[PDB]
RNA sequence: AUUGACGGAAGGGCACCACCAGGAGUGGAGCCUGCGGCUUAAUUUGACUCAACACGGGAAACCUCACCCGGCCCGGACACGGACAGGAUUGACAGAUUGAUAGCUCUUUCUCGAUUCCGUGGGUGGUGGUGCAUGGCCGUUCUUAGUUGGUGGAGCGAUUUGUCUGGUUAAUUCCGAUAACGAACGAGACUCUGGCAUGCUAACUAGUUACGCGACCCCCGAGCGGUCGGCGUCCCCCAACUUCUUAGAGGGACAAGUGGCGUUCAGCCACCCGAGAUUGAGCAAUAACAGGUCUGUGAUGCCCUUAGAUGUCCGGGGCUGCACGCGCGCUACACUGACUGGCUCAGCGUGUGCCUACCCUACGCCGGCAGGCGCGGGUAACCCGUUGAACCCCAUUCGUGAUGGGGAUCGGGGAUUGCAAUUAUUCCCCAUGAACGAGGAAUUCCCAGUAAGUGCGGGUCAUAAGCUUGCGUUGAUUAAGUCCCUGCCCUUUGUACACAC
């Protein structure tokens, strides 16, 4: 199926919103920051979560994702 | 002194271990050579009936089954040695026997 | 009266729980009816894992 | 029912030394467990027991094939005049205490 | 010595009498609260906890239901004389049981009145008492002569997974009445709480929980301590 | 501030079984035994000020379980 | 006017309990087994489209047993009254009697010693009735995606928005549009299991590799030669180690990386690296159904019966009866085979029992076989056991013939279990040798270690599998789609329906 769910999606939101600057576009630090920040019952909703963080961090830097506020809205002086 | 062994069967692999663990760590600390945890292949005992109490329904079933693990730990040491190694908080699901030496 | 030989056979074995000898449990020293087992299974330690 | 008198006064013997009687739903066991040595069946000890649940001597419990019976106050009495035991003689479960 | 027996048979057997010392103590110690039993075994004696809510019935007047209990007890399950004592405890908190509340319900039954206001009163408690969630199901010959079943329903209730298995704790008991029997299900939903008796430790596997961030005021201009 | 509170206590348990009972960890301040009023015995509570705030907490890990007079007894804060 | 249900309405979506492409079939034959009918003393009975019919764990010789024939027993508490140590009343050897060594009944008299007996009330027990009085459990709708509050918007409400035009997904799964926003149950997550680790923790109840001893083979004189499930290094170094085995902790996979499509969104397709880019199950919502079970229960209401008993025990019979009609299956119709011999490989898992009698078996000796007699191990990673399984593989015979295919039916004999084998329990040997030449109309189940072939354990079990439940072994054809058929779900639409035509 391939279709990531809410907790999922919205764990990941949360985590980009409060956690920005530490992270990258590579899963594997994504997941050990993940794992040091949230509390992840499980390893598979770990992995689901930061693959979904390593997504969309691989489109915050093409432009803002509607659903996430950040501190880059201030560096748009244009 | 003798070959005692110390068998340590269970239910759940928790309690088991964490009884295994302050064994040997309380071997450990006296200065015995413990050959350490072996482990034994794990019992399935399985248990298949019907789900239904009449004779009524899909034909579905039902797959009861509970393990038993076990452990062992070899102690070369004196009898009163051993007898205060063990007695220290043994968990309630976990059963241990030992043979000293000889059956 | 009691005098027919019952060292054998359905007669001989009842369930612990009801004493009903249809659909009797004799594996690993049970004595235990089907559905009494199917009541008293988690209680025993027999959970259902699969 | 019809017992002979020694089996009755075994089993209420045995009840007052104890203060409790328990007993397997089996009518055709040929020895009690616990009253062998006195050779009772288990069918006297279930009926006596009978017996005197129906006259509020004994309380009864069941589960899984076998009874449990309790002696009350009003069964300690009547098996101390029935006996004639002295009124120093306690039951077991009554009075046994310790500090 | 001359018994010994296999392990399989041993741990079914150890599984049975736990079994049957609880289906006895349910039947006898129904009135008191009774909740569970565990029996701990020590070198010189074995010990049969019972965990009740009124436990000064269980303990009878001056001991005397509790000896007679440790006296129906060894005599039934063959333990040698003197080697089995039973202790009583009182179950820390009683909304969070639903042995007790069952019991509780059926006792309220049991006393003349209505089913309604009775399972108002028990669902009302179990939530006073800390519960998430609490679900009680009455079936049976309620409203005239044809059953129905009314269920009331107040807060969180999971029904599927393996969180069924240590969130939410279940029992199901029966009322003898005049004109039938009915069926009392309760099941309540244990709150989450670390290093506590109240409920579960681990939490629920699909609850995530970012730890809030630290205010980081940034640096201007390089500085170094020599400490 | 030594606050003990035992519970699961009985009917026999007097004042004086309490006292010889904390008296291997020490000297004691005030007991209270909470009587039933107009009835002499307990309702099963009992406050133990024990003069000093940490042998008492020595002693709340050490005479907890131990199933005094057929009641296992908890005790607490 | 609203909510549901229905339409021999109109649009979308989904499913090998639906189809398409196919595989194996079933339906045809013989037999095993369940159901109906018929017969009978009785042939106990529940259930009838899926959701009845190898189902009641239901493979019934006795028991089970509920049915039929016949015969004992009270295991009728307790209360009241009567009779009673001048005996209330229990047992009983002999003859008859009986199926009986039931003192059941009769003659005969002994014995027992307040426990009973007899009337009235009241118990108790019941695989008796009612599952359309019920509890629990289970099945089904439906394992499909469905269900509901808070606040806010819309109305006198009932109701409704959320819960949606569309895209996507296994999914009311998400993305987007947007009077909704934020949530809950179900789905997902979760638990068990399969696949990976020469990394960690360890192991004479698992082994490997070295070393030593021994047997055998070549050889010229041969060898850091080859074979060894032969022995030992467990007397503590006089060897180390964990690859294989076991099982703990962690790690690991996330559509993560690269292209392409897509509203550059959720996602989809292909590929690299990888053990693995969809392992298989368990659990499983709100509402229901006069679904099944009173024959699982010391779960249970009411009714029935209760001593010439529908309690209970014993003896015998029956469930199995046989012109016939169905359902689940097993064996086959042969040469891609049968027969004879030879050679080589498994994985689950069980094993001496409270009452309870009944375990798995190595090795030796008799017998042609089923079997018998000795003797030892195992309460089990210790013994059976390196589980020498079958199909398959290698050679021989046959030769397209109802044949050396098939093994029904039937005759004779020998063993085992049991207290008892006839209406054949099961097993073995010789003999007989039927239909059946690939099965009409219809119809089932299924997409990867899958279908199918092939054996082995468990349950039942004193005796026993053509059943079921698991396990490995050899191992594919076809497909990566659709709404045509059969059903479900949603939306619009009509209603004189709300116990749903
Ligand atoms: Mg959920
Ligand atoms: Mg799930
Ligand atoms: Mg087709
Ligand atoms: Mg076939
Ligand atoms: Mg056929
Ligand atoms: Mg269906
Ligand atoms: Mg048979
Ligand atoms: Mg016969
Ligand atoms: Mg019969
Ligand atoms: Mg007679
Ligand atoms: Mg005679
Ligand atoms: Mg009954
Ligand atoms: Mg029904
Ligand atoms: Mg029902
Ligand atoms: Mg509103
Ligand atoms: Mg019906
Ligand atoms: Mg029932
Ligand atoms: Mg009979
Ligand atoms: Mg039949
Ligand atoms: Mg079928
Ligand atoms: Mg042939
Ligand atoms: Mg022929
Ligand atoms: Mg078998
Ligand atoms: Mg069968
Ligand atoms: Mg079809």
């Amino acid at each position: 199926g391939r279709v990531r769910t809410k907790t999922v999606k919205k764990a990941a939101r949360v985590i980009i919103e409060k956690y920005y600057t530490r992270l990258g576009n590579d899963f594997h630090t994504n997941k050990r920051v993940c794992e040091e920040i949230a509390i992840i019952p499980s390893k598979k909703l770990r992995n689901k979560i930061a693959g979904y963080v390593t997504h969309l961090m691989k489109r915050i830097q093409r432009g803002p994702v509607r659903g996430i506020s950040i501190k880059l809205q201030e560096e748009e002086r244009e | 002194i003798h070959r005692i062994r110390i068998t340590l069967t269970s239910r759940n692999v928790k309690s088991l271990e964490k009884v295994c663990a302050d064994l040997i760590r309380g071997a450990k600390e006296k200065n015995l050579k413990v050959k350490g945890p072996v482990r034994m292949p794990t019992k399935t005992l399985r248990i298949t009936t019907r789900k239904t109490p009449c004779g009524e329904g899909s034909k579905t079933w039902d797959r009861f089954q509970m393990r038993i693990h076990k452990r062992l730990i070899d102690l070369h040491s004196p009898s009163e040695i051993v007898k205060q190694i063990t007695s220290i908080s043994i968990e309630p699901g976990v059963e241990v026997e030992v043979t000293i030496a000889d059956a | 009266y009691w005098s027919h030989p019952r060292k054998f056979g359905q007669g001989s074995r009842s369930c612990r729980v009801c004493s009903n000898r249809h659909g009797l449990i004799r594996k690993y020293g049970l004595n235990m009816c089907r559905q009494c087992f199917r009541q008293y299974a988690k209680d025993i330690g027999f959970i259902k894992l699969d | 029912m019809l017992m002979p008198k020694k089996n009755r006064i075994a089993i209420y013997e045995l009840l007052f030394k104890e203060g409790v009687m328990v007993a397997k739903k089996d009518v055709h066991m040929p020895k009690h467990p616990e009253l062998a040595d006195k050779n009772v069946p288990n069918l006297h000890v279930m009926k006596a027991m009978q017996s005197l649940k129906s006259r509020g001597y004994v309380k009864e419990q069941f589960a899984w094939r076998h009874f449990y019976w309790y002696l009350t106050n009003e069964g300690i009495q009547y098996l101390r005049d029935y006996l004639h035991l002295p009124p120093e003689i306690v039951p077991a479960t009554l009075r046994r205490s310790r500090p | 010595m001359a018994v010994q027996i296999s392990k399989k048979r041993k741990f079914v057997a150890d599984g049975i009498f736990k079994a049957e010392l609880n289906e006895f103590l349910t039947r006898e110690l129904a009135e008191d609260g009774y909740s569970g039993v565990e029996v701990r075994v020590t070198p010189t004696r074995t010990e049969i906890i019972i965990l009740a809510t009124r436990t000064q019935n269980v303990l009878g007047e001056k001991g005397r239901r509790i000896r007679e209990l440790t006296a129906v007890v060894q005599k039934r399950f063959g333990f040698p004389e003197g080697s089995v004592e039973l202790y009583a405890e009182k179950v820390a908190t009683r909304g969070l049981c639903a042995i007790a509340q069952a019991e509780s319900l059926r006792y309220k039954l049991l006393g003349g009145l209505a089913v309604r206001r009775a399972c108002y009163g028990v669902l009302r408690f179990i939530m006073e008492s800390g519960a998430k969630g609490c679900e009680v199901v009455v079936s049976g010959k309620l409203r005239g002569q044809r059953a129905k079943s009314m269920k009331f329903v107040d807060g969180l209730m999971i029904h599927s997974g393996d969180p069924v298995n240590y969130y939410v704790d279940t029992a199901v008991r029966h009322v003898l009445l005049r004109q039938g029997v009915l069926g009392i299900k309760v099941k309540i939903m244990l709150p989450w709480d670390p290093t506590g008796k109240i409920g579960p430790k681990k939490p629920l596997p699909d609850h995530v929980s970012i730890v809030e961030p630290k205010d980081e005021i940034l640096p201007t201009t390089p500085i170094s301590e020599q400490k | 501030n030594a606050t003990i509170r035992v519970t699961n206590l009985s009917e026999d348990t007097r004042e004086t079984d309490l006292q010889e009972l904390f008296r291997p960890f020490g000297s004691i301040s005030r007991i209270y035994l909470a009587k039933d009023k107009t009835t002499g015995q307990s309702k099963g509570f009992a406050f133990i000020s024990f003069h000093r705030r940490e042998d008492a907490a020595r002693a709340i890990a050490g005479v907890s379980g131990f199933g005094y007079d057929h009641l296992i007894l908890n005790v607490e804060w």
